[PDB]
C-alpha cells in the first residue's frame, strides 16, 4: 500500500516519546484476488463488445491462437486449456447429490516440452489461481490447514492452496511427489 | 582575566562556569578558531566553516592536537569538564558561521561539535570510578541498535485555565524539565505538552562489545552502553567496530534508591563523535572503465583476476564470472517471462577450494547473502513470522532467496538439505518468488536472484564409471534448474601436486609474523555495467546457432546419452548476453557465441559416463 | 581524601565452604572455592553527601554502611527539618564493587551431596583480580545481609516492634532475616629462581625427546604414539594471518578410537589432571549451555552477565571429550562452529554476543558397532559428521593383539602397581619439571628454512603417490604436517624447522593410517 | 522510506511505502455525549 499521514508522537531514556502516523488515505495495489473480494458488475461497453466478439464465427481458433503464441505447437494442449478455463455446467440434484462441472487434466511428457511455461500462463491468465508443487511452497501448505489463533487460542483456517484457489484453477506442478 | 586561567579559585566545575571566566574562555576559543593556521598558511578552520555553510550541514569536527598546541590550558580543562566548554564553543561556533555566513539561524539553530585525536585509548574493561563525568576514547564493535526516536528540545506548555501557550522552554538532555506559573492566569494549576508546537531531535542507543581478538585468555568481552544524538544516529550498523569519543557518566536519574541491596550505579557512554576503526563511480572512473573495455582480450583478463588465493580451477573461474555478471531477462508481451540469472554448481571432492570460491563471491558482489544446509548462519532458507526480542512485534522475514532479490545466494554444503530447504529452494528456481500463508498473512515476495552452490558427491568420493545424476542425492527437477554444472576430481598426478604444493607452502611462509584488473576498481566495473548495458542480438546468426543445435541434438540421441533439449539453447544465448556485457559492447558478436557455445558443451560432456564421455569428445572437437 | 586498605594474609588455618557457622559472624577467616561467575565493575556509594529541604543546608560525607542511608537530623539548630533531604549526585564519592561467585572443591564435596556456593564481594583495588574457572583462597569479613525468599520456611522468624511502654498518649514492624555472605579483602590464586640452572642443564641434554615423551602418561603401558600425539597436542603451532584477512589455525586436535575394553580414558584423565587449563566432560553428561555458554540476565543488581561454559573454560587450552560419539546434532555444530572459527556466538534472551574459542579438543570415540570392524574403512567405522570428521588432524586406533610377552608384561606392570603402588613408577622427569619445561618452550615460534621447503613438498608427493586405505589424502594433510612439523620443531627448543623434524612429523603422520583388510 | 523518517518530520505529512502485517478488531470510541449528575440531575452534552 501507499499511504498519506501525519507524522505524530504519544506517550506510553529521558524525553522519549513514540512516533506513529495519522491515516489521511490508503492506496492499495491490487492483491490476492479470491473469490470474497470479486466484481460482479460489467459496464455496458465492456457487455456489447463481448456480446460481439462471441458472435465471431472464428472465435475458437483465435481463443485457440491466444493461449501462449510464444510456444510452437501444441495445439491440442492449448484447446484442452480453453476447455480446462471455461469449465462445465454443475448441477444440483433433488436428493443433495452434486454433479461437479470443472475439467482436470494431466500432463505426461518428458523433460523440456514447455508443459511448465503452459501451467504458468494459465496462472497468469486465470481470474483466481494458485501456482504451486507437490510438498506445497515455502511456508505455504498444500491443503486446509487448521491452527489456533496466537493470542485468543482459537481456531481458524491457518491457509492451505487448494481452499485459498476456491472457484479458480490449481496448477500442480510434480504432481507423483507428495 | 588573560590567560590567567592557571589560578584555581575551586573545584574545576565550579571555576568554569563563573561569568567572567566564561567569557574569558569563549573570547579565546573565538581567537582560537578565527586566527588558527598550519605552516601552510591556509584558514583550515575557514575552509571547514566555508564548506559546513556550502553544504547546509549541523557540525564542525575539530583536532585536539591543534587545540592542545596552541592552548594547552583549554586543552586540559576540556578533558577534565567537557560538558560546559561544548556549550561554549558551541555558541562561539554559532557566532563564526553567523560572521561568515549570513542569518544562517533561518536553516539551523544551531551547530555541534566533533572532537578528534584524543590522545588516550581505552577499552571497555579499563573504566573505572575515576573516569566519571569525564573525556574518554574507547572501541569495541556494535552488537545491537534501536530504531531512531524523537526527545523534546523545545518544550511549549498549554494553560488549562487560559488557552496560552507558554513559550519555549529548552530540554538540557539531563531531566524533564517542568513550569508552574502561567503569566496571563498568575496561576499555577494544570499544565500540558503541546505536541504539535514542540520541536524534536533525535535519540539512539547502542551497545558496544569488545572486539573478541583484544580479550586477554581466560576472561571474557565487557560492554557498555552509548547514546547518540542528532546526526549521529543510523551512521554505524551492526557488525562493525568503530571508534567512539563521549563522556563517561552514570544514569544520574537511576530508579530510585529505596532498592534493598548495595548502593551500586550503572554508567553510560554519551557519544560526541563515531568513526569506522563502495560500488559508486565518476566520470573520472568512467573514462579509464570505457578505456579498459575497448582493449581486446579482456575477458580473459577479467577471469584471471577471479579468486586469486586459488590455483587452477580455470572453468570455475569463468563460470563464476558469467554468473557474476549475468544476463539480460525478456518478456514478451507481459506474458512470457525469460530469467537472465546465471545459476552454477560446484560438485567436487573433499578438500578442492569450493568454500573459498564462496566466499571470494561473497566479498566481491554488491548484494551477496550466505546461507548453508548444516551449521550456523545468519538467515536461513524459509520465510517465517517471529518476535522481535527487544521490539517484542511480530516480524515478516524471508528467507536468504527473498533477501538477495537482484543478488546472488550462496548455499554451502548444498547436498545436506532438509525437506522444507529444498522445497523453498525449488520454489524459488522455478517460478523467481516465494508464498507464505502463516499468522494471517497471504502474500507472495519476489526471489529473482542467482544461485551458486556447492556440495559433495556419495560415498564422499567421485564415481566417474556412472552418469551424474547417480552420484549426488539431489533430484532431477532441481538438477535441470542449473545451466552451468561443475565437475572437480581429485585425480593424482605429479605436476600438479608440484604446482600447488609450491603455492600452498609459499602462502605459508609469506603469512608468518617476524595482469589482473585491481579488485576495488572491478567492483565498480562489475556493478556499472550490471546498471548500463542491455546487450542485443543480431537476426544473422541464427543459422549458425540452430546448425549447432541441431548437431548436438543428433549426436546426444545418437550416443544414447542425457537429452539435449532447448534449455541449453536458452543457456547459450544467456551466456553469449554475459559475455558481450563483459565488454561494455551494445551488441552480441560472433564470438562470444564462440564461447558459450565452448562453455555449455563442455558443462554437458564432462557430465557423462566414461564411454559416452569419450565418444562425444571426438563428435565435438570443433570446439 | 584518600581511601587506605589493608590486607590481612597468611592466616594459620583455612576454611572450608561447608563448615561456616553463624557463630563467627563479623570475624576474619579464610576460605577457598573454585569461581563460577565475575560481574562488571561498578560504582558504589561510599560518602554521600545532601541537601536539606526546610533549609539549604549542606551535609557532606555521609557513610552507608553496606546500604543506602539518609541523614538523622539537620547539623545546625536554624532548621528542624529530620528525613526530608535530596541527594546531590555531583560531589559524592564512589569505590569500585564488583560481585563473584564461587564454587565447593571438587574432593571437598561430602558424600552423596551436591556442592555449595557462596557469593563474595570486591572493593577498591582488588577488583578484576579473580578469574572464572580458577581456584583462589580469599581472606576477610563473614557478614550477613538480608534475605526476602526465606519466607515460606518452616520455623519461627525473629520478628521487631516499638517498644511502647514510656510513651504518652491520648505500625513500622520489621522482618529480620538474613544470609551468609563474604566480602574480602586478599584474594590470592593457587596452582624465576635458582632453577634456570635446572632448565639450562635440561635443555642441553641429547635425547631430551625420548624423555619427554616416556613422562607422558607413565601409569600406562605402550601406546608411544598417543603419547607422542598428547606431547605435540601441549606444544602447538604459530597462528599467522594473511594480508587478505584469511587466518591460519595453529591447533592440533587428537581423536583416540577404541571399544570399551580398551584404555583410550587413561589418556584423558591424565590430560586433565596435568594440563593447565583443562576440563573434562562426558558426551551424555553434557548440554549445549553446559558447552559453549549461557546468559544469566537476572543481575539482582544491574544488567546482564554471561557464564562460561565447556568450551569457554580452558581457551588457548585443551579441552577433553570422552564418549564423543554420543554427542547430538547441535552441540556437534557448536564443536564444529568453535574448530572453523575460534568464536562462539550467543544469541538468546535478545542479547548477542561473540566468544573466543581457541582450544585444542582431544576426544576418545567407540566404534559404530562396538568392535572395530577391520573390514571396513575409518568412515565406515565412525558416526561423526563429515566437517568435524575432517578438522581431526590425527586418528590413532588402538587395537589388541594376543601375545604372551605382551600379555605377561602388563600383568607383571599392573601387580607392581597394586603391590608397589607409587613406588614402581620411575618416570625420568616429574609433572613441576615438565610444566616449566612447556611454559619455556610454548614461546619460540619455529621457522622454516629454504632447504626445508622443496624438502616438505617432496614428502607430500611421496605420501599421495603411495596413498593411490583407511582414508585418501587431500591438501589438509599438508597443513597438518606442517603443523605437526613446526610443533616438534618448538618440543625440541629450536628456532628453525630442519628436514629431520620434517621426516619425523612425516612418519607420524604416515604410521597413524592403517590399512583395510580383504579376503582371498 | 519508512527508515528515513525523523525528527524534521514530525506534524507534517508524509506519503510511505510498505507492506500491511497486522490489522486489530475494531474500537468504539464517542462523538456525541449525554451524561447527567447523580447528585442534583442537571444534565448537558459533549460533542467530538
Ligand atoms: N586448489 C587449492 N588451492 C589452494 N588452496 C586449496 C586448494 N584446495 C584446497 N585448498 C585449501 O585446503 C583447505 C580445503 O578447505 P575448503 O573448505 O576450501 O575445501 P572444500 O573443497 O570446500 O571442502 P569441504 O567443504 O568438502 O571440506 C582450505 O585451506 C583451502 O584453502
Ligand atoms: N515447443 C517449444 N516452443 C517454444 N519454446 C519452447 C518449446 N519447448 C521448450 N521451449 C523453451 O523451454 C522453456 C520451458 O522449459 P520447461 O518449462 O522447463 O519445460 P518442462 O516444464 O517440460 O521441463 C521455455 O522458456 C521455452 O522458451
Ligand atoms: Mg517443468
Ligand atoms: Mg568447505
Ligand atoms: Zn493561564
Ligand atoms: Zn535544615
Ligand atoms: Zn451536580
Amino acid at each position: 500500500v501507499t499511504i498519506v499521514g501525519i507524522y505524530s508522537i504519544y506517550n506510553s531514556g529521558v524525553a522519549i516519546r513514540t512516533p506513529y502516523i495519522k491515516i489521511l488515505g490508503i492506496q492499495s495495489d491490487v492483491e490476492t484476488s479470491s473469490i470474497w473480494n470479486s466484481v460482479t458488475m460489467f459496464t455496458e461497453e465492456e457487455e456489447e463488445e463481448f456480446l460481439q466478439l462471441s458472435r465471431n464465427p472464428k472465435l475458437y481458433e483465435i481463443l485457440t491462437n491466444s493461449i501462449a503464441p510464444s510456444i510452437f505447437g501444441n495445439e491440442d494442449i492449448k484447446k484442452a486449456i480453453v476447455c480446462l478455463l471455461m469449465g462445465g455446467s454443475k448441477k444440483i440434484l433433488p436428493d443433495g447429490m452434486r454433479l461437479r462441472g470443472d475439467i482436470n487434466v494431466l500432463l505426461l511428457g518428458d523433460p523440456g516440452t514447455a508443459k511448465s511455461q503452459l501451467l504458468k500462463f494459465v496462472e497468469k491468465v486465470s481470474p483466481i489461481a494458485v501456482y504451486t508443487s507437490g510438498k506445497g511452497s515455502s511456508a505455504a501448505g498444500l491443503t486446509a490447514s487448521v491452527q489456533r489463533d496466537p493470542m485468543t487460542r482459537e481456531f481458524y483456517l491457518e491457509g492451505g492452496a487448494m481452499v485459498l484457489a476456491d472457484g479458480g484453477v490449481v496448477c500442480i506442478d510434480e504432481f507423483d511427489k507428495m | 582575566l588573560e590567560s590567567l586561567s592557571n589560578v584555581k579559585a575551586n573545584s574545576y566545575s565550579e571555576w568554569i562556569t563563573q561569568p567572567n571566566v566564561s567569557r574569558t574562555i569563549a573570547r579565546e576559543l573565538k581567537s582560537f578558531l578565527l586566527e588558527y593556521t598550519d605552516e601552510t598558511g591556509r584558514s583550515v578552520y575557514g575552509a571547514r566553516i566555508r564548506t559546513l555553510g556550502e553544504m547546509n550541514s549541523e557540525s564542525l569536527e575539530v583536532n585536539y592536537r591543534h587545540l592542545a598546541e596552541s592552548k594547552a590550558i583549554l586543552a586540559l580543562f576540556l578533558a577534565k569538564c567537557p560538558e560546559e566548554m561544548l556549550k561554549i564553543f558551541d555558541l562561539v561556533a554559532m557566532e563564526a558561521t553567523e560572521l561568515h555566513y549570513p542569518d544562517y539561524a533561518r536553516i539551523h539553530s544551531e551547530i555541534h561539535v566533533r572532537i578528534s585525536d584524543f590522545p588516550t585509548i581505552y577499552s571497555l574493561r579499563e573504566l573505572r570510578e575515576s573516569n566519571l563525568s569525564s573525556l574518554v576514547r574507547v572501541t569495541g564493535v556494535v552488537t545491537r541498535r534501536t530504531g531512531v526516536f524523537p526527545q523534546l528540545k523545545y518544550v511549549k506548555f498549554n494553560c488549562l485555565k487560559c488557552g496560552s501557550i507558554l513559550g519555549p522552554f529548552f530540554q538540557d538532555s539531563n531531566e524533564e524539565i517542568r513550569i508552574s506559573f502561567c503569566t496571563n492566569c498568575k496561576s499555577k494549576g494544570p499544565f500540558r505538552v503541546n505536541g504539535e508546537k514542540t520541536v524534536y531531535r533525535n535519540y539512539q542507543r547502542v551497545t558496544l562489545q569488545e572486539a573478541p581478538g583484544t580479550v586477554p585468555p581466560g576472561r571474557l568481552p565487557r560492554h557498555r552502553e552509548v547514546i547518540l544524538l542528532a546526526d549521529l544516529v543510523d551512521v554505524s550498523k551492526p557488525g562493525e567496530e568503530v571508534e567512539v569519543t563521549g563522556i563517561y557518566k552514570n544514569n544520574y536519574d537511576g530508579n530510585l534508591n529505596a532498592k534493598n541491596g548495595f548502593p551500586v550505579f550503572a554508567t553510560i557512554i554519551e557519544a560526541n563523535s563515531i568513526k569506522r576503526r563502495v560500488f559508486s563511480w565518476t566520470e573520472e572512473e568512467e573514462r579509464e572503465f570505457r578505456k579498459i573495455s575497448r582493449d581486446r582480450g579482456i575477458i580473459d583478463k577479467i577471469i584471471s583476476s577471479m579468486a586469486p588465493s586459488i590455483y587452477g580451477h580455470r572453468d570455475i573461474k569463468t563460470a563464476v564470472a558469467c554468473s557474476l555478471f549475468g544476463g539480460v531477462p525478456k518478456n514478451v508481451n507481459g506474458k512470457h517471462s525469460i530469467r537472465g540469472d546465471i545459476n552454477v554448481l560446484l560438485l567436487g571432492d573433499p578438500g578442492t577450494a569450493k568454500s573459498q570460491i564462496l566466499k571470494y563471491v561473497e566479498k566481491t558482489a554488491h548484494r551477496a547473502v550466505f546461507a548453508t544446509g548444516q551449521g550456523a548462519s545468519a538467515v536461513g532458507l524459509t520465510a517465517s513470522v517471529r518476535k522481535d526480542p527487544i521490539t517484542k512485534e511480530w516480524t515478516l522475514e524471508g528467507g536468504a532467496l527473498v533477501l538477495a532479490d537482484k543478488g546472488v545466494c550462496l548455499i554451502d554444503e548444498f547436498d545436506k538439505m532438509n525437506d522444507q530447504d529444498r522445497t523453498s529452494i525449488h520454489e524459488a528456481m522455478e517460478q523467481q518468488s516465494i508464498s507464505i500463508s502463516k499468522a494471517g498473512i497471504v502474500t507472495t515476495l519476489q526471489a529473482r536472484c542467482s544461485i551458486i552452490a556447492a556440495a559433495n558427491p556419495n560415498g564422499g568420493r567421485y564415481n566417474s564409471t556412472l552418469p551424474l545424476a547417480q552420484n549426488v542425492s539431489l533430484t532431477e527437477p532441481i538438477l535441470s534448474r542449473f545451466d552451468i554444472l561443475c565437475v572437480v576430481r581429485d585425480l593424482v598426478d605429479e605436476e600438479a601436486d608440484e604446482r600447488l604444493a609450491t603455492f600452498v607452502v609459499d602462502s605459508h611462509v609469506r603469512s608468518h609474523p617476524e595482469s589482473p584488473i585491481p579488485q576495488e576498481l572491478l567492483m565498480k566495473y562489475i556493478h556499472y555495467a550490471r546498471t548500463k548495458i542491455y546487450p542485443k542480438l543480431h537476426q544473422m546468426d541464427m543459422d549458425k546457432v540452430s546448425r549447432v543445435y541441431a548437431d548436438l541434438r543428433r549426436e546426444s540421441i545418437s550416443t544414447g546419452s542425457f537429452p539435449i533439449t532447448v534449455r541449453h539453447l536458452e543457456s547459450i544465448l544467456r551466456i553469449a548476453e554475459s559475455f558481450a556485457k563483459m565488454r561494455l559492447s551494445e551488441f552480441v558478436s560472433s564470438y562470444d557465441l564462440d564461447r558459450a557455445i565452448k562453455v555449455v558443451v563442455d558443462s554437458f560432456v564432462d557430465a557423462q559416463k566414461v564411454s559416452v564421455r569419450r565418444q562425444l569428445r571426438r563428435s565435438f572437437a570443433i570446439y | 581524601e584518600r581511601v587506605f586498605q589493608i590486607s590481612f594474609f597468611n592466616l594459620p588455618t583455612v576454611h572450608r565452604i561447608r563448615d561456616i557457622r553463624s557463630e563467627k559472624i563479623g570475624s576474619l577467616l579464610s576460605i577457598s572455592g573454585t569461581v563460577t561467575r565475575t560481574s562488571e565493575v561498578r560504582p558504589e556509594l561510599y560518602k554521600a553527601s545532601f541537601t536539606c529541604d526546610m533549609c539549604r543546608a549542606i551535609v557532606d560525607n555521609v557513610e552507608q554502611s553496606f546500604k543506602y542511608t539518609e541523614p538523622t537530623f539537620c547539623p545546625n539548630p536554624s532548621c528542624e527539618n529530620r528525613a526530608f533531604w535530596t541527594l546531590n549526585v555531583t560531589r559524592s564519592r564512589f569505590l569500585d564493587w564488583q560481585k563473584v561467585r564461587i564454587q565447593e572443591n571438587a574432593n571437598e564435596i561430602p558424600t552423596g551431596s551436591m556442592p555449595r556456593t557462596l557469593d563474595v564481594i570486591l572493593r577498591g583495588d582488588s577488583v578484576e583480580r579473580a578469574k572464572p574457572g580458577d581456584r583462589c583462597k580469599f581472606t576477610g569479613v563473614e557478614i550477613v545481609v538480608p534475605d526476602v525468599t526465606q519466607l515460606g520456611l518452616p520455623g519461627v522468624k525473629p520478628s521487631s516492634t516499638l517498644d511502647t511502654r514510656g510513651i504518652s498518649k491520648t505500625l513500622g514492624v520489621r522482618d529480620l532475616t538474613y544470609k551468609i555472605s563474604f566480602l574480602a579483602c586478599h584474594v590470592i590464586s593457587i596452582g624465576s629462581s635458582d632453577e634456570i640452572n635446572e632448565l639450562k642443564e635440561m635443555v642441553k641434554d641429547e635425547h631430551i625427546y625420548d624423555k619427554l615423551v616416556r613422562s607422558i602418561a607413565p601409569a600406562v603401558f605402550g601406546h608411544e604414539a598417543v603419547k607422542k600425539g598428547i606431547l605435540l597436542q601441549m606444544l602447538g603451532g604459530v597462528h599467522k594471518s594473511t594480508v587478505e584477512g584469511i587466518k591460519l589455525r595453529g591447533d592440533i586436535n587428537i581423536c583416540v578410537v577404541g571399544d570399551p575394553s580398551t584404555s583410550k580414558s587413561q589418556f584423558l584423565k591424565y590430560v586433565v589432571g596435568f594440563a593447565p587449563r583443562s576440563v573434562y566432560t562426558s558426551g551424555k553428561a553434557s548440554s549445549a549451555a553446559g558447552l559453549t555458554a549461557a546468559v544469566v540476565r537476572d543481575e539482582e543488581g544491574g544488567d546482564y552477565t554471561i557464564e562460561a561454559g565447556a568450551l569457554m573454560l580452558a581457551d588457548n587450552g585443551i579441552c577433553c571429550i570422552d564418549e564423543f560419539d554420543k554427542m547430538d546434532i547441535s552441540d556437534q555444530v557448536a564443536i564444529h562452529e568453535a574448530m572453523e572459527q575460534q568464536t562462539i556466538s550467543i544469541a538468546k534472551a535478545g542479547i548477542h554476543a561473540t566468544l573466543n574459542a581457541r582450544t585444542s579438543i582431544l576426544a576418545a570415540a567407540n566404534p559404530v558397532g562396538g568392535r572395530y570392524n577391520r573390514k571396513l574403512s575409518l568412515r565406515g567405522n565412525l558416526n561423526m559428521t563429515a566437517p568435524i570428521m575432517s578438522r581431526f588432524d590425527l586418528f590413532f586406533v588402538i587395537l589388541d593383539d594376543c601375545n604372551e610377552k605382551i600379555d605377561t608384561e602388563l600383568a607383571s606392570h599392573i601387580v607392581d602397581l597394586h603391590m608397589k603402588r607409587d613406588e614402581a613408577i620411575e618416570p625420568p622427569f616429574s609433572a613441576e619439571q615438565l610444566r616449566r619445561y612447556i611454559k619455556y618452550a610454548r614461546t619460540f615460534k619455529p621457522i622454516l628454512t629454504k632447504e626445508a621447503r622443496s624438502y616438505l613438498v617432496e614428502k607430500y608427493k611421496e605420501l599421495r603417490k603411495d596413498d593411490a586405505s583407511s582414508y585418501r589424502i587431500t591438501v589438509r594433510q599438508l597443513e597438518s604436517m606442517i603443523r605437526l612439523s613446526e610443533a616438534i620443531a618448538r618440543a625440541n627448543c629450536v628456532d628453525e624447522i630442519t628436514p629431520s623434524f620434517i621426516a619425523e612429523a612425516y612418519d607420524l603422520l604416515r604410521q597413524s593410517i592403517i590399512r583395510v583388510d580383504v579376503d582371498d | 522510506p519508512l527508515r528515513d523518517l525523523d525528527s524534521e518530520h514530525v506534524s507534517k505529512i508524509v506519503r510511505l511505502s510498505g507492506i500491511i502485517i497486522s490489522t486489530s478488531v475494531l474500537s468504539s470510541r464517542a462523538t456525541y455525549l449525554s451524561i447527567m449528575c447523580r447528585n442534583c440531575r442537571h444534565t448537558t452534552s459533549i460533542t467530538i
